């Protein structure tokens, strides 16, 4: 336990992103499909990465593949927390679940990896109600669209984000 | 309360007991369709036994004149008994139709009040 | 000494003439594997064997199975040789004449009984109450019978049979006890529920009023201890289970209640005798032993009865075994020894002798 | 299944002890109230104990309590088969039933305990018509007059051998 | 948009009206330490906590845990606020009226749902098959129900409840898989056995002939890969596990099989309607998804039924979620917007409005 | 219950058919949901006049992939007497789509209960169940019926 | 004379009928190079070879090594020819029927035994205590079994198997002895730790109080002498090692303790026989030989069973070999010689004769 606390701006983002309240169609487009969390400059709080977010409106018009675009947002030399709203489909149902991605590449400095890993359980206990978690330590572990499918359902998942696997 | 060691006997499970207004008589009714009156003055001995009910008696009341009492039973019949003469009685057949009289009381020596499970209260003028 | 056997739809009551109570009371079941277990032996084996009732509604259906119950009765229950004691048997109302000839045949050939007699169950209960004319509501285990009797002669045209009885009440209590989370499914657990029914169930005078007051009643809740030490708690099911006697819709049945079945059979008689039947309604059978069932029956029948008519429901304290006790008293009388169907008379006349001596 | 057979003397005694046939009053007193069985010296048959029996005539004249003296006949270092003709009374009936008692104290030698327990199923199946069985493994389990009442009817038994519980 | 929630005995199926399949299917369990984890969280939390079913046999016994499951359903599974969407709920056959009102009260007072509706699971399965009269054999996780329905009205006197279902089959497969040397004991390993049951198990038309086939060859053997990569083989256990449905004696149970329970409930109805029930036997539930179960049910019922009668077993391909699919189709109809129970109607007639609006 | 409203023309048509000019009396008639699926309308060109095998030309009128309601004025002659009673037919083929089967089944009591006095209902879930002339006879009078539609059974 | 062979999960007991003790007691292992060494010879090579158990949890997994163990039993341990003496074999509860036929086929074809018999281990332990009805908690080397037996017939649906046994206790003691600085890792040092377990370990009545007692005094410490002369001291590990029986969480297992497994299997039986099982709990096996285990078992089951129930744990002083002693007495009876399966009987019927003669 490093002691890093989750900021109120991250908890509010998670609450809005988790429960989908009835809203106007122009307000549905402002929902977040993916969002990145980082550490503050003093490394005391987990804050939001400004500009590192994917809106639902962008998906399908600007963002053709939400997962491919989200992966490119991950830094290549730094650790990051992520919240991806995966829309998949199994052989029996169509599901829409939140995924907690812990990005920690081997290329990241050792200082960042220790702080992010030690405080990972502290942030995830505040983000109550999330079941799927992806721990990625390499680009290949997160670039592949399949690796999410095994985490989501396994072999049951037949489609992901509207595209067959 | 001290148990006096006195056991008055009825003809069945006691359903209601009522002392007279002057305390000179105790009337006991049971499930054996019998009303037994005990004379308090003479060693709590049996005074009279009243017959005529054909179902379990559920209620009993003493008239203010201390000479008459009325009992209602599950036979849907109310009898007003003369204490002196057990052979004379007033048969109020179906005071409340299809319902037995759950409770009864006397407004005075000539007015009898009966209630039942039909949620109604009735007054009867009793003439001897 | 003579033997008295009361063949019931769910229980067989047997004993010796002159006794106050039957010596043996065992279930009238014959079990066979899913070699042959009869009586309480079948109950002690449960799932290994299949249970069947030869007498299910008062009338014998499997004469092969009822022979084994009779053999179990004489040797295992009464522990006497049937060939040494005369046997008094009881038959259900509206018993077919073919069954009467079969019953008298089995006793004399299979069991070699010296003397035999067959009596109507309904008239034995009425006689035991000191009555000769009246209507007897015999609510047993598998069948409920309303038998109007006029000077000792049961009126066959007015006898009504209702299949709602104690067996259905046990299943109803079994079903509504699962609403509290208790699991009563196996055969052994069914006799446990029957014990709860016979100890904690009662008939309410007004079901709607009882349901309202029992919500905040501190005395309604009762606790029952299972044979393995577990404690189950029963609440408003105490008066809900026997309410199906008067409201068969609780079981999904469309039939009338016991109060209406009793009223229907009275209305099937002559207007001359209906006055005596209303004033001599005698309750008999195990299912009529609920506390408060006589008061409820009087209230319900009075509603159906004409405006000016005396309704008297008779519930003697010994009505559970009134059929057997009446038979035991009758068989023990010295003056009754001439009314036995002797073995010699059987050979001369055959099975038809029962239609003349036993009437 | 030790293969130990039941002697014809035991079966004859059981048949007489089960079914009560009409007899003279001097013959009723010769009925057996409780009888003890044991293994032969060659351990091949279940023979009948010579003097370990109680007659009905002795009950009420010499034997005040038939069950109390019956327990005194059971050896405290050997296993036995017993047949007790209990006459109890419930709240609804006065019953008279046969009870099969398998006495097997813990102080008995293991050879006796093994053969008696293994051969019990053979003798019990030959004694057809018996419903109650009391399995006693210590004096405390059989000395108490109550332990018969629970086995006989349970809590419904109010009298045992003519005396209240 | 309206919500359709199917409160199963072991699995809760929830989704949105108009969708082809439920969005969320999670276990109906509430786990507490040996603070409180509901659903898949209790499964994925090690064997450090006790698991409890608020619904275990179709009837809600613990109403405090039921609210936890419903709260988990709307917020964690459906990810919606119940105060903004009407909810359609399904109830088991023979559901007590008090439980029906309690479900209505919780939705309007604890969750503040704008509108609410209750439907019977059995009638939703029958309607989805294009039928109004027939018998539905709904075999789920913790309970099996045979509900004879005639002209849209279920017959309560003939509904039979069977405790044998998929939960007992999963435990049976665990027991018989240890014969091959595969130790499945933990909660995590129980979910693996359930996957084996749902992928490799089938019902054999002739059990005794199939057992000889398995013992004389290896064509019936199949391989299953465990989550950690180990491959296990399963032979005659493929058809032995679902055989307990037709032979409950494999589990040590007293009750009859699903084929005999269906036959017993049909024979508990009127003779005029038995012909229509025999030809309209509809299968529903997860436990009815074994391949070859309709052929086995057809053959077994034909043996019990009279030869003159025609037996037809209906096994629609969507029968696994036929209750939910019917509710989703019904709740999405433009004409159903007037069939809801509003909040305004609730706080004018109380929980008793569910008996008038619905049912 | 789906909540659809039965059209008032259905009740009048049943009322005219229930009571008994002849050349204009209907022998069969089909009912269907409207295009918006909120009314049990009467099909315009799917009916049989009395003046016009009447049962054969009615069965072939049923669609092969959609559910329908029907009202047949079946005539039969039993041994004791000859009688004619209306039969309500709920045609719901298995090949019909899932939504069509559910809406028709859940709204069948809406129309059947509005036609009070009907005593016979035939639930045909396949063509073999409606073409079968024996089952219709059994529904009408069972073993009592000997001839149906004027022809021996 | 006749041979009695009690092939256990970790130890093989063999001897002659009529003897008070088994002549040969050797480990049931077969060693192969990392040609083939069986029993004590395999233990004498340690890490040179690899050790495998043909019987590991009661049932035989590899029948090829079992034949070598039986061959070692007759010629090397018993020093007799199996072709001249009938052999009585014991089988674990819930043994597959196929294994029973394989066992008798090997005896008659491979070893040419003149006669053979197969007996259940649980019923032999119960009979040796002078009981026909009860529950036997057989805790051995590789597996723990709770077998409820009624009237000499084990109830298969209620038999519970727990993989925690003496083998897991030896490994746990090895693990916790290293906390004091004693390195016990090799095969040779494992047998030393087994000796420490069998001489210095005991079950504490109150584990938490006893744990605090050891932390404040040296009264619980004991000294043990290693084979080569060093003396090691053991303190609170004396009662920690067998505490894993009642708290399997010490070993990382999610299963319940032996007290809960016994209670769970009793509650899986019929309610009318649970009272008899509570007062007839018999302990058998080597893992039940710890001092103070009967007192701890009684206390733990009392807290689980209803307060009205009477709990009696039977721990005979000879329970370590009660299975073999019961078999030796049974086979030595002169009236048992007709219960053997003769070679002539085997030829006529085949391996299936065991299911009838041995039941
Ligand atoms: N004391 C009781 N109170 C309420 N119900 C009882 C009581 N005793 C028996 N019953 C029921 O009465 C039934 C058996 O009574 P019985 O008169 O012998 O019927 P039958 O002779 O037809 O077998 C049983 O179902 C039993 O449960
Ligand atoms: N495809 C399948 N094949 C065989 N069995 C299945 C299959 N799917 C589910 N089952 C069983 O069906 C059970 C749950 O199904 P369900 O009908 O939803 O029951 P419930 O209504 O009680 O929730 C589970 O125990 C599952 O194991
Ligand atoms: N005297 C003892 N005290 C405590 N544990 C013992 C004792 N004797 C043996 N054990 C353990 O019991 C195990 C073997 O006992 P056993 O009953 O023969 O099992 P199995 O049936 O598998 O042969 C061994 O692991 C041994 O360590
Ligand atoms: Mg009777
Ligand atoms: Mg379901
Ligand atoms: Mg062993």
């Amino acid at each position: 336990a490093s002691g890093v606390a989750v900021s109120d701006g991250v908890i509010k983002v998670f609450n809005d992103m988790k429960v989908r309240k009835s809203s106007t169609p122009e307000e549905v487009k402002k929902r977040k499909k993916a969002v990145l969390f980082c550490l503050s400059e003093d490394k005391k709080n987990i804050i939001l990465e400004e500009g590192k977010e994917i809106l639902v409106g962008d998906v399908g018009q600007t963002v053709d593949d939400p997962y491919a675009t989200f992966v490119k947002m991950l830094p290549d030399k730094d650790c990051r927390y992520a919240l991806y709203d995966a829309t998949y489909e199994t052989k029996e149902s169509k599901k829409e679940d939140l995924v907690f991605i812990f990005w920690a590449p081997e290329s990241a400095p050792l200082k960042s990896k220790m702080i992010y890993a030690s405080s990972k359980d502290a942030i995830k206990k505040k983000l109550t109600g999330i079941k799927h978690e992806l721990q990625a330590n390499c680009y290949e572990e997160v670039k592949d669209r399949c690796t999410l499918a095994e985490k989501l359902g396994g072999s049951a998942v037949i489609s992901l984000e509207g595209k067959p696997l | 309360l001290k148990d006096e060691g006195k056991l008055l006997e009825a003809k069945g499970p006691v359903t209601d007991v009522a002392y007279s207004h002057d305390g000179a008589f105790l009337a006991v009714c049971d499930a054996s369709k019998v009303v037994t009156v005990f004379s308090v003055a003479d060693g709590y001995s049996e005074n009279n036994v009243f017959y005529g009910h054909h179902a379990k008696i559920v209620c009993l009341a003493w008239s203010p004149d201390n000479e008459h009492f009325a009992s209602g039973g599950m036979d849907m019949m109310v009898y007003v008994w003369t204490l002196s003469d057990p052979e004379t009685r007033v048969k109020i057949q179906d005071a409340h139709r299809l319902h037995h009289v759950s409770s009864l009381a006397w407004l005075d020596e000539h007015t009898l009040v009966t209630t039942s499970h039909d949620a109604s209260v009735k007054e009867w003028t009793i003439t001897y | 000494a003579a033997l008295v056997v009361d063949n019931g739809s769910g229980m067989c009551k047997a004993g010796f003439a002159g006794d106050d109570a039957p010596r043996a009371v065992f279930p009238s079941i014959v079990g066979r594997p899913r070699d042959s277990y009869v009586g309480d032996e079948a109950q002690s084996k449960r799932g290994i064997l299949t249970l069947k009732y030869p007498i299910e509604h008062g009338i014998v259906t499997n004469w092969d199975d009822m022979e084994k119950i009779w053999h179990h009765t004489f040797y295992n229950e009464l522990r006497v040789a049937p060939e040494e004691h005369p046997v008094l048997l009881t038959e259900a109302p509206l018993n077919p004449k073919a069954n009467r000839e079969k019953m008298t045949q089995i006793m004399f050939e299979t069991f070699n009984t010296p003397a035999m007699y067959v009596a109507i169950q309904a008239v034995l209960s009425l006689y035991a109450s000191g009555r000769t004319t009246g209507i007897v509501m015999d609510s047993g285990d598998g069948v409920t019978h309303t038998v109007p009797i006029y000077e000792g002669y049961a009126l066959p045209h007015a006898i009504l049979r209702l299949d709602l009885a104690g067996r259905d009440l046990t299943d109803y209590l079994m079903k509504i006890l699962t609403e509290r989370g208790y699991s009563f499914t196996t055969t052994a657990e069914r006799e446990i529920v029957r014990d709860i029914k016979e100890k904690l169930c009662y008939v309410a005078l007004d079901f709607e009023q009882e349901m309202a007051t029992a919500a905040s009643s501190s005395s309604l809740e009762k606790s029952y201890e299972l044979p393995d030490g577990q404690v189950i708690t029963i609440g408003n099911e105490r008066f809900r289970c026997p309410e199906a006697l008067f409201q068969p819709s609780f079981l999904g049945m469309e039939s009338a209640g016991i109060h209406e079945t009793t009223f229907n059979s009275i209305m099937k008689c002559d207007v001359d005798i209906r006055k005596d039947l209303y004033a001599n309604t005698v309750l008999s059978g195990g299912t009529t032993m609920y506390p408060g069932i006589a008061d409820r029956m009087q209230k319900e029948i009075t509603a159906l009865a004409p405006s000016t008519m005396k309704i008297k429901i008779i519930a003697p304290p010994e009505r559970k075994y009134s059929v057997w006790i009446g038979g035991s008293i009758l068989a023990s009388l010295s003056t009754f020894q001439q009314m036995w169907i002797s073995k010699q008379e059987y050979d001369e006349s055959g099975p038809s002798i029962v239609h003349r001596k036993c009437f």
